[PDB]
């Protein structure tokens, strides 16, 4: 009849086609209030001082400067070395080194070995 | 270079002793006049540079670094005395005595004509930068990215000091006029592979080297305004200055030695640009901008052509003022926000019109926009590395498809969009910002005009 | 005066449109059929191709073998 | 449904108060009080005065330098008369007319 | 087109390849073929700084419409009968042009009936 | 009429 | 200021095609409630739009005769 | 000769005279799109006589 | 902001994880973190992946072109998910039926400009002759030496 | 270009609308005609309602205030609202 | 609100109206021939692009 | 789903909506007026058929697939309101709602070109001033505890009093400055 909708990573399900929006249980409800409940509270105490005639300034949020830390001061002190980041330490960090070694080489070696021979078309060429 | 010279040290009794309301505008007054007088320097000759002494001489690459390094201090000063207004009356002196300190060195450091006193100025360069960083800085991070700071540079360099005395020892001489006569060629050896790398180490550092640049995004960011101008303007420049010093000496090993190092700096060009495009710190945006734009300078003194060499001391000169520029620019919203993040304060155009169109013409010459001579340096560097090898015009091309991407971003994140509506501290454009962003733009296009004054020893 | 607006019903139309509007539509027609006649060969063809096939084999030089 | 008589008294006072809001932004006819405050000039000044600049630096220092403006050289025909010399050029060869 | 379909769809041997053609020799079939002669002088077409597409054997057409041209500035209808002229020969060229595939056309289906006329008898 | 106002950053400077 | 609704009796679907949408709702057991809404996009200036070959034929009557007198008119020059 | 080039450069320059008059601002202008509008008019008839002498 | 309010490691113990989901503002039962393979995450939560454009765009959000509301964890990638960027909303069309479509319809030109290239048209013409040696001064040939006669005949 | 909304105008022309609607007789209306409890009007109509008033004023009311809206000087306030009409 | 009685608009459709009436023309005869342009081809072949566009 | 007073969608409020979105994806599809009229009553039909479904069960899984109908049967490209999120002028003008906020960044030589405008927002200012101790102790002495629930906010509870938290409703941007 109808084709099922495949969601990829670049592509999610919709909401209207997910079966988990469909649950009329207790818990969801609870989950569902809980969350409402948690973002009314932090609603409130942001427009508690974005209304405030006194405060002249940035409203600073902790989640940005919590992003920021995590984005940048946070990533050593919680790295540990083991098999998956030594490989793609490895993989990504001297593996394009050894290709892009490799190719430059090999094109400039059959360069020279054009240009000592009197093979390339090197006439007009007086700017390097 | 002691009419330099002389001026420069005056500058510390003349702010030693100014009335406490008067260390600004004197030291910004007589430093403008020193800068006046640094255009006398472009006496500059076809065939012979100009040798003023047994110890100082300037040929036509010194010269704009020169005029860039006494241009920047009345810059420096114009920045840093906002966020120093509040600050003690001697330590206000001590800061202006370490920037005053800082420009005495590098003028005889890009002035040396022996290459041990390079070394002695170029390693005294550290001092006032490191008490600026780890002193005046902001946060707490200052005193370890002083420490990254001070022990890249002499872990690259005390290998130059022996280098340089080995070759003090062999020749009889570190005169660069001397060792431009009396240059022997650099066989194959394992002795002259260490003698190359000890000569070349410490300037890749000083570039920085992509893999060696890990002291930049920090010493570049957890500085005051003047520290990072003269860090990213003046002090990256020691490196290429160096490099085209020291070369000279290293012929025909470079021929192979250069090969992982333009590895190093033609795939470094591409992630550190790269890593521009997701930085949520704005400076260390630019600091890794700094650190791609210095890797097409390491490549154009590594293939050692006359176009390379050309290119890359345009693009040192182009790079010194869009950089100290975009520096001043993100200061300029830090004075306002008190935040690095670039995703706080958005659609800064819709309250700071001026200061955006300094944004986008800042911007435009970061992606290297003709006619400017950021285009010029770029542009030769594109034309020497394609006579290097054809293919490498990929590595430059897709570099300058994300140089462009993270120039507009940058322009579109912070100065785009919608504004950030709990922020309301945003006051309208001093006339000390305004004209910073004047004097750090306006010579980098008047200097389209005459590119070559700022083309180096072999235009 | 200018054009009111009006509400659910064909607008206020100007003389002027009008007469422009038609002005051009026939300065179209009258240009093309103006030059339809005075050119006639740009749209159907310019000289006649010839067919091939009824050329003789004298003139082409072939020997009858 | 619709809306509950909490939501209908806070939409409604922030109505009135956004219709004041909206009221005073209004003008007052003196307002802008402003502080204390040849037919075809284009022609001159945007035209014929840079056609004199352009003029004078194109005819006194461009042309005087070589190469600087370089003009592919004029068409020649048969039958034409060269303005230099006087040096007539031939018609060409008699036709073998087609039609 | 349908010359398409009797090279590609058809057998190809036997129609002339546009590329390498003629593989005749210009006698062959012809006592005494005379040349195409060359009206505009080499030196007239050169001062006259023609397209170097535009030097073929009508290129006097085209001299004299450009000095038509030149010398009726600024009424630019002035030379339709020049232009027209030069049109024709240009399409006296394109007849001479369909003249010579299809006499490379007729000798390939010469050749095809010599060859079966061989193979039929020996 | 009814000339309304323009909230504007602060031109001046 | 203000400005005047007309009448709101007079968008009626007769002579319409939404009393054609109304038959084939009703051949089926349907009313429909939003028709003389619609009703003004049917009627007055708007009703009678032309075709495509009459939008492509605007300005050929005056052109066509404009080129008659035209061909008249240089026919009868030449001579 | 001298008019084709000298018509030529004063096109471009016209264009770039009112770049100057928006940079050198002090006034809320007379109506400066008319202004780059008879610019642009003078521009096209300006760039017309070397058109015109290269159909000739 | 104060240390304990920052990120800091891979919670193990079940109040650890509590504690680090009251401190991202989010339920223990929402909150999973980036799993502990060390790549550097440490507590931060991994939330769902998903685009801001995907949100709900009349919603009373605190910042409106990101739609993200005050205090809300922010994604590892929200300088990613901005709508300047990579947008994973729904598609009408598959996504893999999008590419095979996309894929199949590029190949297919590339495949026939091949096969016309292969078999070019053309017109039943001879080749456009040209006089003078088949214009061999014109073409930059030397005089000083001397072509082989090109000779064309009448047809 | 664009004459501005008025509270009369934006009354007229939702009253308007309703007056084109079957399932409302023009005489019983009124601006605090309620849809379900004085019109007797179901929900799939107070939606179809809610979008000709979409279609009449050339703007999009979200579901979340479009399903509040249970009178026309509910409507008319919210496109009031809106359009920041009586400045 | 339909309206388009505006000189600015009238005048700015209307220029580049005669321009898309006559440009053609006084460009391509005002042109030089810069190559020889094909005006020999069979009937269908002449009336493709029209026969197509048509279509 | 994400809404800010309410924790969920009710099956009615799932329906509507449903409802609107399959009238508006069916008008794109058909763009004639008498056409979409026609179809727009086929689809009230087809809405109408299963109205009086009293077992929740059923009426939840014909949702469902109703839903899958409306995935399969839209337009690509469904019109979009122009000033609606997706449309061609949609948030067009936020470069020009400059907050109020920097009118207190003006000089005074600018400040006095609107002597009036300035006079009369200063008894804004001082309205918001006197009035933000009342809504806030309103808005502590009615918040439960454990913090609000919903996001609603209550109105002025008293005569004289401002609503709690109103000036960036109020002193919002125009939608055409
Ligand atoms: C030796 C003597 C030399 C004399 C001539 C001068 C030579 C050039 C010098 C610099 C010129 C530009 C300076 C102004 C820009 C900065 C300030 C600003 O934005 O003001 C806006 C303001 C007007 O705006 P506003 O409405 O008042 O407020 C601004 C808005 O809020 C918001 O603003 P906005 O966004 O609406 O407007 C900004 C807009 C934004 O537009 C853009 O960003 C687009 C620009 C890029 C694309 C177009 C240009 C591409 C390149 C082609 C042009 C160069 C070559 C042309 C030749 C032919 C081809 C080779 O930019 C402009 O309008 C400026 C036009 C010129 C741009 C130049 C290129 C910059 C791009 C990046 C570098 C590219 C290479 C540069 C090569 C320079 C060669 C000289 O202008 C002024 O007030 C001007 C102040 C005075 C300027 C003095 C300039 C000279 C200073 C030198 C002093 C010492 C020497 C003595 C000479 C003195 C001469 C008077
Ligand atoms: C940025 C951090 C890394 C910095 C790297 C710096 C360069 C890397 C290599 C440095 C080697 C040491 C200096 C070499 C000086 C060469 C001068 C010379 O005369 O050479 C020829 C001489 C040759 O001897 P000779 O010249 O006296 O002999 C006479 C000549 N022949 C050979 C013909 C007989 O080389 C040497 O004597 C040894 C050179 C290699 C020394 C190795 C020891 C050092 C180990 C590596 C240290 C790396 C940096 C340490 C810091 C790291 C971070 C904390
Ligand atoms: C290899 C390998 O498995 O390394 C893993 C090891 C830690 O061992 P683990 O996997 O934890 O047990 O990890 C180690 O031994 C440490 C890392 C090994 C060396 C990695 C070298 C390349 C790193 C990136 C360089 C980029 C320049
Ligand atoms: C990590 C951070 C990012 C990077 C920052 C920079 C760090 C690296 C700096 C030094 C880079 C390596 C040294 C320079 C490479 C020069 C070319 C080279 O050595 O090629 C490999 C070599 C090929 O042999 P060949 O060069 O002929 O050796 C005989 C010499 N007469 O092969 C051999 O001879 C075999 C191997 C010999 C061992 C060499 C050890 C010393 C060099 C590495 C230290
Ligand atoms: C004769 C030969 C002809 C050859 C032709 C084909 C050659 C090129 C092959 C394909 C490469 C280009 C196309 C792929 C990248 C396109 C990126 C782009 O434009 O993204 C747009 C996207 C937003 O787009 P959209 O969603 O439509 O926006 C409206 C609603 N938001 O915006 C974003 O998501 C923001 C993205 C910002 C970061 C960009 C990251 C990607 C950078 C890609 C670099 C590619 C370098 C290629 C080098 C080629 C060298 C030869
Ligand atoms: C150029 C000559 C154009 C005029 C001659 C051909 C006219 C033509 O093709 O007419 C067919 C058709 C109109 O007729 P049709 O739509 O099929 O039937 C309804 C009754 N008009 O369709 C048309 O007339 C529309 C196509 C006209 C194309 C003119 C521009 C080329
Ligand atoms: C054989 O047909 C030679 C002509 C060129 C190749 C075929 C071109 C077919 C398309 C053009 C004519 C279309 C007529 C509707």
């Amino acid at each position: 009849s109808f084709p099922k909708y495949e969601p990829s990573r670049l592509a999610s399900l919709p909401t209207t086609l997910d079966p988990a929006e469909y649950d009329i249980s207790s818990e969801t409800r609870k989950a569902q209030a809980e969350r409402l409940a948690i973002r009314s509270r932090l609603k409130r105490e942001y427009q508690l001082q974005y209304n405030d005639p006194s405060r002249r300034g940035v409203v600073e949020d902790p989640a940005l400067i919590r992003w920021t830390c995590a984005r940048s001061a946070n990533v050593y002190p919680n790295f540990r070395p083991n098999t998956k980041t030594s490989l793609l330490g490895a993989l990504f960090g001297i593996g394009p080194l050894i290709f892009w070694y490799y190719v430059f080489k090999t094109d400039r070696d059959r360069k020279e070995k054009l240009i000592q021979e009197g093979k390339l078309d090197r006439t007009f060429n007086i700017s390097y | 270079m002691l009419k330099y010279i002389i001026p420069t040290m005056m500058l510390m009794p003349l702010t030693w002793l100014s009335k406490n309301s008067m260390i600004w505008i004197n030291t910004t007054l007589h430093s403008l006049l020193i800068s006046l007088t640094s255009l006398l320097l472009l006496n500059q000759f076809g065939d012979n540079s100009l040798n003023f002494s047994l110890t100082f001489f300037s040929d036509s690459l010194s010269t704009p670094l020169l005029i860039l390094t006494m241009w920047l201090l009345p810059l420096m000063l114009m920045a840093s005395q906002h966020h120093l207004s509040k600050e003690n009356l001697a330590r206000k002196k001590l800061f202006i005595s370490m920037l005053i300190l800082l420009q005495l060195f590098l003028i005889m450091t890009f002035t040396a004509t022996e290459l041990i006193f390079f070394y002695i100025m170029f390693e005294a360069t550290l001092v006032p930068t490191l008490i600026i960083i780890t002193r005046w800085g902001n946060q707490t991070e200052r005193l370890n990215a002083g420490l990254y700071f001070l022990f890249y540079t002499l872990a690259g360099s005390l290998p130059l000091l022996v280098a340089l005395i080995y070759i003090q020892n062999t020749m009889g001489s570190l005169n660069f006029l001397i060792l431009q006569y009396w240059v022997q060629p650099m066989p194959n050896s394992w002795s002259n592979t260490f003698m190359w790398l000890a000569c070349m180490m410490a300037f890749m550092v000083k570039m920085p080297l992509y893999g060696l640049h890990l002291w930049l995004p920090k010493a570049h960011v957890e500085a005051p305004i003047a520290g990072s101008m003269v860090l990213a303007a003046i002090l990256l420049k020691l490196g290429g200055y160096g490099m085209m010093r020291i070369t000279l000496l290293l012929n025909p090993i470079t021929d192979f030695m250069a090969y992982p190092f333009i590895m190093l700096s033609l795939w470094g060009m591409i992630m550190t640009s790269s890593i521009c495009l997701r930085q949520t710190d704005l400076k260390s945006l630019i600091a890794y901008s700094s650190v791609s734009h210095m890797a097409l300078v390491i490549v154009a003194i590594l293939i050692q052509t006359p176009w390379s060499y050309m290119g890359a001391t345009a693009l040192m000169i182009a790079h010194g003022l869009t950089s100290s520029m975009l520096f001043c620019l993100a200061n300029s919203n830090y004075e306002r926000v008190h935040s690095r993040t670039m995703i706080l304060a958005r659609g800064l155009q819709t309250l700071l019109p001026l200061m955006a169109a300094w944004w986008l013409l800042a911007s435009l010459t970061n992606l290297a926009l003709p006619p400017s001579i950021n285009l010029i340096g770029e542009l030769f560097v594109v034309m020497s590395t394609f006579s290097w090898s054809n293919i490498t015009i990929i590595l430059m091309g897709l570099n300058m498809v994300i140089t462009a991407l993270y120039s507009l971003y940058m322009l579109i994140t912070t100065q785009r969009g919608k504004h950030t509506h709990h922020i309301n501290n945003i006051l309208p454009s001093f006339t000390r910002e305004n004209a910073l962003m004047s004097l750090h733009m306006l010579p980098l296009l008047l200097l389209s005009l005459n590119p070559k004054i700022i083309l180096g020893p072999l235009y | 005066a200018h054009i009111e607006p009006r509400y659910r019903q064909f607008p206020q139309l100007t003389r002027s449109q009008v007469i422009q509007a038609e002005f051009f539509s026939a300065t179209m027609w009258f240009w093309i059929l103006w030059r339809f006649w005075h050119d006639s060969d740009a749209v159907l063809g310019h000289f006649p191709y010839p067919d091939p096939s009824q050329w003789t084999d004298e003139e082409l030089g072939i020997p009858p073998d | 449904s619709g809306y509950t008589p909490d939501e209908k008294l806070r939409l409604q006072q922030l109505r009135e108060l956004r219709r004041r809001w909206l009221k005073d932004q209004e003008l007052s006819p003196r307002e802008p009080v402003l502080p204390p405050r040849r037919h075809s000039i284009f022609a001159f000044t945007h035209v014929l005065i840079p056609v004199w600049i352009i003029h004078y630096y194109l005819k006194y220092h461009v042309t005087t330098k070589p190469y600087t403006i370089v003009e592919k050289k004029p068409r020649i025909f048969p039958g034409d008369t060269i303005l230099e010399t006087g040096e007539v050029i031939p018609p060409m060869k008699e036709f073998p007319d087609q039609h | 087109g349908a010359h398409l379909a009797r090279r590609y769809l058809g057998d190809a041997s036997v129609e002339p390849e546009p590329l390498r053609m003629p593989t005749f020799p210009p006698d062959y079939g012809f006592p005494e073929r005379k040349e195409r002669e060359m009206v505009a002088t080499q030196q007239e077409m050169n001062d006259a700084q023609l397209v170097l597409q535009q030097r073929d054997y009508c290129a006097h057409y085209l001299i004299r419409f450009l000095k038509c041209k030149r010398d009726s500035f600024p009424n630019f209808l002035a030379c339709k009968h020049e232009q027209h002229d030069w049109d024709y020969c240009e399409h006296l060229d394109y007849v001479k042009r369909m003249k010579e595939f299809e006499r490379e056309r007729r000798l390939l289906q010469r050749k095809k009936r010599r060859e079966q006329r061989e193979a039929d008898m020996a | 009429g009814k000339r309304l106002f323009i909230i504007k950053p602060s031109g001046f400077y | 200021s203000k400005m005047e609704l007309p009448d709101y009796k007079q968008w009626k679907i007769e002579g319409t095609p939404l009393e054609t949408v109304q038959e084939k709702l009703a051949a089926r057991g349907l009313r429909d409630p939003w028709g003389r809404n619609e009703a003004w996009r049917y009627m007055g200036g708007f009703a009678n739009n032309v075709s495509f070959v009459g939008a492509l034929l605007k300005g050929f009557k005056w052109g066509f005769a404009a080129f008659v007198v035209a061909v008249g008119a240089e026919y009868y020059l030449e001579s | 000769m001298n008019l084709f080039s000298s018509l030529t450069l004063v096109t471009l320059i016209l264009l770039t005279m009112p770049i100057a008059a928006i940079n050198f601002n002090t006034h809320k202008f007379t109506n400066y799109p008319l202004y780059v509008k008879t610019t642009i008019s003078c521009a096209f008839i300006t760039s017309m006589i070397p058109t015109m002498m290269f159909i000739h | 902001i104060t240390k304990d309010m920052l990120p800091g490691p891979y919670p193990k113990t079940p109040e650890e994880r509590a504690a680090a989901a009251k401190k991202y503002n989010m339920r223990v039962e929402d909150y999973e973190p980036y799993p502990d393979d060390g790549m550097g995450y440490g507590d931060y939560p991994k939330l769902p992946d998903r685009s801001q454009q995907e949100r709900d765009p009349w919603y009373d959000w605190d910042h409106p072109d990101l739609r993200l509301n005050w205090g809300e964890p922010m994604h590892w990638d929200l300088d990613m998910y901005i709508r300047n960027r990579v947008d994973t909303s729904p598609t009408p069309v598959n996504w893999n039926l999008m590419c095979k479509h996309l894929f199949g319809f590029v190949a297919f030109m590339l495949f026939m400009f091949w096969v016309g290239e292969t078999y070019p048209t053309y017109q039943p013409v001879g080749p456009k002759q040209y006089p003078y040696n088949n214009l061999y001064l014109e073409r930059g040939g030397d005089p000083n030496k001397e072509p082989e006669p090109v000779v064309h005949y009448e047809i | 270009d664009a004459p501005p909304l008025t509270l009369e105008g934006i009354k007229d022309r939702v009253l308007y609308v309703l007056k084109l609607y079957d399932k409302i007789d023009p005489e019983k209306l009124s601006v605090n005609s309620h849809f379900m409890k004085d019109l007797g009007l179901d929900s799939l109509d107070q939606v179809e309602i809610i979008m000709a008033m979409e279609d009449e004023f050339g703007f999009e009311i979200p579901d979340i205030d479009a399903e509040k809206l249970m009178c026309p000087q509910e409507i008319v306030d919210y496109i009031a609202d809106k359009k920041d009409v009586y400045e | 609100n339909i309206n388009e009685n505006n000189p600015f608009l009238i005048n700015s459709i209307k220029r580049l109206l005669i321009g898309s009436l006559f440009a053609g023309f006084i460009i391509s005869n005002n042109i030089p021939p810069m190559t020889i342009p094909q005006m020999t081809m069979p009937h269908y072949l002449k009336m493709t692009a029209l026969t197509v566009t048509i279509l | 789903a994400f809404l800010p007073s309410a924790a969920y969608l009710t099956h009615q409020q799932k329906v509507l909506q449903l409802y609107k979105r399959a009238l508006r994806h069916l008008e794109s599809r058909c763009v004639h007026r008498d056409k979409y009229r026609y179809f727009a009553c086929l689809l009230r039909a087809r809405f109408d058929e299963h109205k009086n479904e009293k077992d929740m069960v059923k009426a939840t899984q014909l949702l469902r697939e109703a839903e899958k109908e409306f995935w399969h049967g839209q337009h690509p490209q469904p019109y979009i309101f122009p000033e609606s999120p997706g449309g061609t002028s949609y948030e067009r003008y936020e470069c020009y709602k400059v907050p109020e906020w920097c009118l207190d960044d003006w000089h005074p030589s600018e400040k006095a070109m609107y002597p009036d405008y300035f006079a009369k927002r200063e008894q804004w200012k001082k309205l918001r001033r006197e009035s933000w101790e009342r809504e806030v102790k309103q808005l502590q002495e009615e918040t439960p505890v454990g913090g609000p629930r919903t996001e609603a906010l209550p109105p002025a509870r008293k005569q004289g009093d401002l609503p709690p938290l109103w000036w960036h409703i109020v002193t919002r941007p125009r939608e055409r400055p």
